[PDB]
């Protein structure tokens, strides 16, 4: 189990770690988060008490280095940094743990939620969506726009999700206009899966990462990408059975996880009604349909 | 965006544009079968593609053979319309290609946009005008060429005859829509108005009779009376 120490906590802030969160008071003796499960990506996120503007945070994998958080009073935010001196870092952690200044990642043993939400999410793929090659961790915030949003403005600060556009030459083979528009199987299987993503695992990893950025940061472009990647599958008549079954699991846990009160802003009625009740795959998502019907019946 | 009464003069400016009406593409009669079920029989149809500035009408005749063995024909008809409009645009020289295509029914927007992806600078627009172009098949010479067709065919007409020698496009389009609205509302009475006077004939190369300016005024008034008369009959006014 790994540890992200904090140098200090000079401003009052709500700190998230994956699906958990806790409040830290101004100048509280808080020095980090311990017992972080090895084997998954994680996200440590922030919302300042005095300015809920900009939720922001960092995706990281403790297998890739020793990371800590330090507040920068000039740029006004908690920054992730890497410590390259291993013995320095271990000595810092040990002192803070001995003085019990750290919260423990509060994972219940029966609880597979975080694995279920990040099953296909890899740090190497995150670092290609979020381009800042000098760090091993990736900063995301509520306001970052996607490459697609920009085309429709600072490119170094974009979310480089794969562009999906149902009315584009990429999606529609000349001479197969009606066919490809009404059945997106070509676009899904040849263009996206065989061509761009290489396999379904990378596709699901991006879908899962988009959901998580939408949920944890309220990043609107990420929500658009999440819905587009769902709609592309559901609007395809020909999808491998293993992908349909995996998608049902993926969406179930995302719907299991979403704040009941954020449903109005994180769920697109058109996409979900189309996907569950009109699309080719309207009968292939039994677990997701069950929870969507019982948890959010208004949206439908 | 959408075309309405507020931007109506745009139809007669110098940017080439076409209206596309698909309401006569897929035409059926419904009938009982021997076993007492119901079946359709298709009849030849047409795409009505009109330049409202010049009166040029590109009448693409849709022969019933295009439906043979196809399913979901009302859906297919929209995509076939968009395919044929796209083909028409590609067939025109660059300087004759439209800058805008206005579809009379909003269901044509996605099929046409998808077929026109190679032309990102041609705007595809809906309209809030209720245009009477469905009544094109009440024009005897158009109906005749569609029904006689034995294969797909494109036939070119000027739907304004020679009117633009004497009136503006705006006025010609107004006359056209009044005539078509009258033919849609009461076809028999409208045709009676147009032929009531044997001494006024339709030239071989025309669609409508050769009325003088003063006779057009009388005819237009009679068409408005017909439309109003039918409105009163409909709503008991
Ligand atoms: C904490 O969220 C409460 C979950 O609310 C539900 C309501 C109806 C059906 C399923 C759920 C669920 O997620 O199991």
């Amino acid at each position: 189990m790994n540890t992200v120490p904090f140098t200090s906590a000079p401003i009052e802030v709500t700190i998230g770690i994956d699906q958990y969160s806790f409040n830290v008071k101004e100048n509280q003796p808080f020095h980090g988060i311990k017992d972080i499960p090895i084997g998954h990506v994680h996200v440590i996120h922030f919302q300042h008490a005095d300015n809920s503007s900009m939720r922001y945070g960092y995706w990281f994998d403790c297998r890739m280095g020793n990371f800590y958080i330090q507040y920068d009073p000039k740029d006004g935010l908690y920054k992730m940094m890497e410590e390259r001196d291993g013995a320095k870092f271990e000595n810092i952690v040990h002192n803070f743990k001995e003085r019990q200044m750290m919260v423990s990642y509060p994972k219940i043993d029966e609880d597979d939620t975080w694995y279920n939400l990040t099953e296909f999410v890899q740090m190497d793929k995150i670092r290609k969506i979020v381009r800042k090659d000098e760090n091993q961790f990736s900063y995301v915030d509520s306001s970052m726009t996607t490459v697609q949003e920009n085309e429709l403005s600072d490119p170094a600060h974009s979310l480089n999700y794969t562009v999906i556009n149902f009315k584009s030459r990429e999606a529609i083979r000349p001479g197969h206009e009606m066919e490809d528009f009404l059945d997106k199987s070509y676009y899904l299987n040849t263009v996206m899966l065989q061509g761009i993503f290489k396999n379904s695992s990378n596709y699901f990893g991006e879908l899962q990462f988009a959901f998580l950025n939408a949920m944890f940061f309220g990043n609107y472009g990420s929500s658009l990408q999440w819905h587009a990647m769902i709609e592309l599958i559901c609007s395809s008549a020909t999808v491998p059975k293993h992908m349909l079954d995996k998608l049902d699991e993926i969406l179930y846990y995302q719907i299991k996880t979403l704040p009941e009160q954020y449903s109005d802003i994180l769920l697109n009625e058109r996409v979900w009604n189309i996907c569950l009740y009109s699309s080719f795959q309207k009968n292939s998502l039994h677990n997701t349909e069950k929870i969507m019907e019982n948890k959010y019946p208004e949206l439908l | 965006g959408a075309m309405n009464s507020s931007n109506y003069a745009e139809l007669f400016n110098n940017d080439i544009k076409l209206f596309v009406d698909d309401t006569n593409v897929y035409r059926v009669t419904v009938h009982k079968t021997f076993e007492g079920n119901v079946a359709t029989k298709a009849i030849n149809g047409c795409i009505f593609t009109l330049n409202p500035k010049t009166g040029h009408l590109f009448l693409k005749i849709i022969h019933t053979s295009v439906w043979a063995g196809q399913k979901r024909l009302s859906q297919l008809a929209k995509w076939k319309t968009a395919e044929e409009v796209s083909a028409l645009v590609r067939s025109l020289p660059k300087e004759e290609q439209p800058k805008q295509i206005i579809v009379t029914r909003k269901a044509m927007l996605d099929p046409l946009e998808v077929h026109m992806l190679d032309f990102p600078n041609i705007a595809i627009r809906p309209t809030e005008l209720r245009l009477p172009f469905s009544a094109a098949m009440s024009i005897d010479k158009l109906s005749d060429v569609v029904m006689k067709a034995t294969e797909p065919q494109m036939v070119l007409f000027n739907i304004y005859d020679d009117w633009l020698d004497r009136i503006s496009s705006y006025t010609a389009f107004s006359r056209l829509t009044l005539l078509l609205r009258a033919l849609k509302t009461n076809e028999e009475s409208a045709k009676m108005i147009l032929l009531s006077d044997p001494t006024i004939t339709i030239k071989s190369y025309h669609l409508w009779p050769s009325f003088t300016d003063e006779q057009w005024i009388t005819i237009e008034s009679q068409m408005r009376d017909l439309i109003l008369t039918e409105y009163g009959r409909k709503y008991n006014v």
